[PDB]
């Protein structure tokens, strides 16, 4: 188990750790989060009580360093930092646990939810999407745009997701215009899987990361990316059977976790109706179709 | 974006543009089989690609052999149209290529956009105008060349004959759509109007009769009456 200590909590804030969240009052004696599962990436995220504008947060992997949070009164946010002095850090964490000033990561033992949402997500791949190489953790917020959004503005503060565009020369082979537009298997299998992602694990990792950024920060470009990566699979007639079965599991857990009250803004009616009821894979997503029809029958 | 009556005057400026109509590309007769089922038989069709400023008509004849052994022909027909328009643009010198292509039916947007990805500066646009180009096969000389074709073939016409010597393209287009709409509403009557008078003939190198300016005003009125007549017969007005 690992720990992310807080120097202090000077402003009232709602704090998220993965799919969990809790309220901290202004100047409350809060000094961090303990018992964080080793072996998974994690995200610690923030929404200030006085300005719900800008949800923001940090993706990190506790195996890559000792990280803590400290409020910066000049830039007005909780910042993640790395402590390179291992002995200083162990000393601090021990003092704060002895005084019980930390919340415990509240993982139920039956519960595989976080694993199921992050199965293919790797910190090394996050850091290529979110470029800030002097840190081992990655900052994301509600307003950050994607490289594709910037083509249609600061490049340093962008989400470099893989660009997917169904009406692009990359997606369409000369002489197969109709075939490649109506059946995207070429674009999925040769261009994207073999060419850019190298394997389906990296493709699913980006898909999962895009969803989580959409859900936790309301990041619109991330929601567009998540849907594009679903649509490209559903709109392909030829997809490896193991990818379809894994996609069904991935989407199932994503739909299961989504706040019921955010479904209106996080789910694209066109893509889902197309994917479940019109596409080549309309009969291949049994678990996802069942949870969608029982939970969000309005959208369909 | 889309063309409509708040901005149709852009058709007559000096930016090269083409209308593309696909309503006569895939044509069939429906009939009963010996077993009493129904089947279709394709007949030759055409793509109607028209420069509204000059009157130049690029008539690509679609021979029934192009459908042999293909499935979902109504969908293929839109992509075949887009392929042939794309091939036409690529065949034209750069200074003759259109800056905009206007499709008369919105289902042509994606097929044509995909085939023209190599030409990102050519705008592909829909239109709210209800243009009567489906009636092109009511022009006898166009119908004749389509039905006589034994292989794919492109034929060039000027759909305005020599009218631009005497009138503007805005007026020539007005006359053209009024004639095509009348042919679409009551082909028999429209053709009787155009040809009832044996002293006015169609020149070998023209599509329409050699009407004087005054005769065109009469013809135009008669076409206006026909379109109003049929409207009353239809709606009992
Ligand atoms: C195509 S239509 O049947 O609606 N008639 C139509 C359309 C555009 C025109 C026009 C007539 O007169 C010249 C100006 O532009």
């Amino acid at each position: 188990m690992n720990t992310v200590p807080f120097t202090s909590a000077p402003i009232e804030v709602t704090i998220g750790i993965d799919q969990y969240s809790f309220n901290v009052k202004e100047n409350q004696p809060f000094h961090g989060i303990k018992d964080i599962p080793i072996g998974h990436v994690h995200v610690i995220h923030f929404q200030h009580a006085d300005n719900s504008s800008m949800r923001y947060g940090y993706w990190f992997d506790c195996r890559m360093g000792n990280f803590y949070i400290q409020y910066d009164p000049k830039d007005g946010l909780y910042k993640m930092m790395e402590e390179r002095d291992g002995a200083k850090f162990e000393n601090i964490v021990h003092n704060f646990k002895e005084r019980q000033m930390m919340v415990s990561y509240p993982k139920i033992d039956e519960d595989d939810t976080w694993y199921n949402l992050t199965e293919f997500v790797q910190m090394d791949k996050i850091r290529k999407i979110v470029r800030k190489d002097e840190n081992q953790f990655s900052y994301v917020d509600s307003s950050m745009t994607t490289v594709q959004e910037n083509e249609l503005s600061d490049p340093a503060h962008s989400l470099n997701y893989t660009v997917i565009n169904f009406k692009s020369r990359e997606a369409i082979r000369p002489g197969h215009e109709m075939e490649d537009f109506l059946d995207k298997s070429y674009y999925l299998n040769t261009v994207m899987l073999q060419g850019i992602f190298k394997n389906s694990s990296n493709y699913f990792g980006e898909l999962q990361f895009a969803f989580l950024n959409a859900m936790f920060f309301g990041n619109y470009g991330s929601s567009l990316q998540w849907h594009a990566m679903i649509e490209l699979i559903c709109s392909s007639a030829t997809v490896p059977k193991h990818m379809l079965d894994k996609l069904d599991e991935i989407l199932y857990y994503q739909i299961k976790t989504l706040p019921e009250q955010y479904s209106d803004i996080l789910l694209n009616e066109r893509v889902w109706n197309i994917c479940l009821y019109s596409s080549f894979q309309k009969n291949s997503l049994h678990n996802t179709e069942k949870i969608m029809e029982n939970k969000y029958p309005e959208l369909l | 974006g889309a063309m409509n009556s708040s901005n149709y005057a852009e058709l007559f400026n000096n930016d090269i543009k083409l209308f593309v109509d696909d309503t006569n590309v895939y044509r069939v007769t429906v009939h009963k089989t010996f077993e009493g089922n129904v089947a279709t038989k394709a007949i030759n069709g055409c793509i109607f690609t028209l420069n509204p400023k000059t009157g130049h008509l690029f008539l690509k004849i679609i021979h029934t052999s192009v459908w042999a052994g293909q499935k979902r022909l109504s969908q293929l027909a839109k992509w075949k149209t887009a392929e042939e328009v794309s091939a036409l643009v690529r065949s034209l010198p750069k200074e003759e290529q259109p800056k905009q292509i206007i499709v008369t039916r919105k289902a042509m947007l994606d097929p044509l956009e995909v085939h023209m990805l190599d030409f990102p500066n050519i705008a592909i646009r829909p239109t709210e105008l209800r243009l009567p180009f489906s009636a092109a096969m009511s022009i006898d000389k166009l119908s004749d060349v389509v039905m006589k074709a034994t292989e794919p073939q492109m034929v060039l016409f000027n759909i305005y004959d020599d009218w631009l010597d005497r009138i503007s393209s805005y007026t020539a287009f007005s006359r053209l759509t009024l004639l095509l709409r009348a042919l679409k509403t009551n082909e028999e009557s429209a053709k009787m109007i155009l040809l009832s008078d044996p002293t006015i003939t169609i020149k070998s190198y023209h599509l329409w009769p050699s009407f004087t300016d005054e005769q065109w005003i009469t013809i135009e009125s008669q076409m206006r009456d026909l379109i109003l007549t049929e409207y009353g017969r239809k709606y009992n007005v």
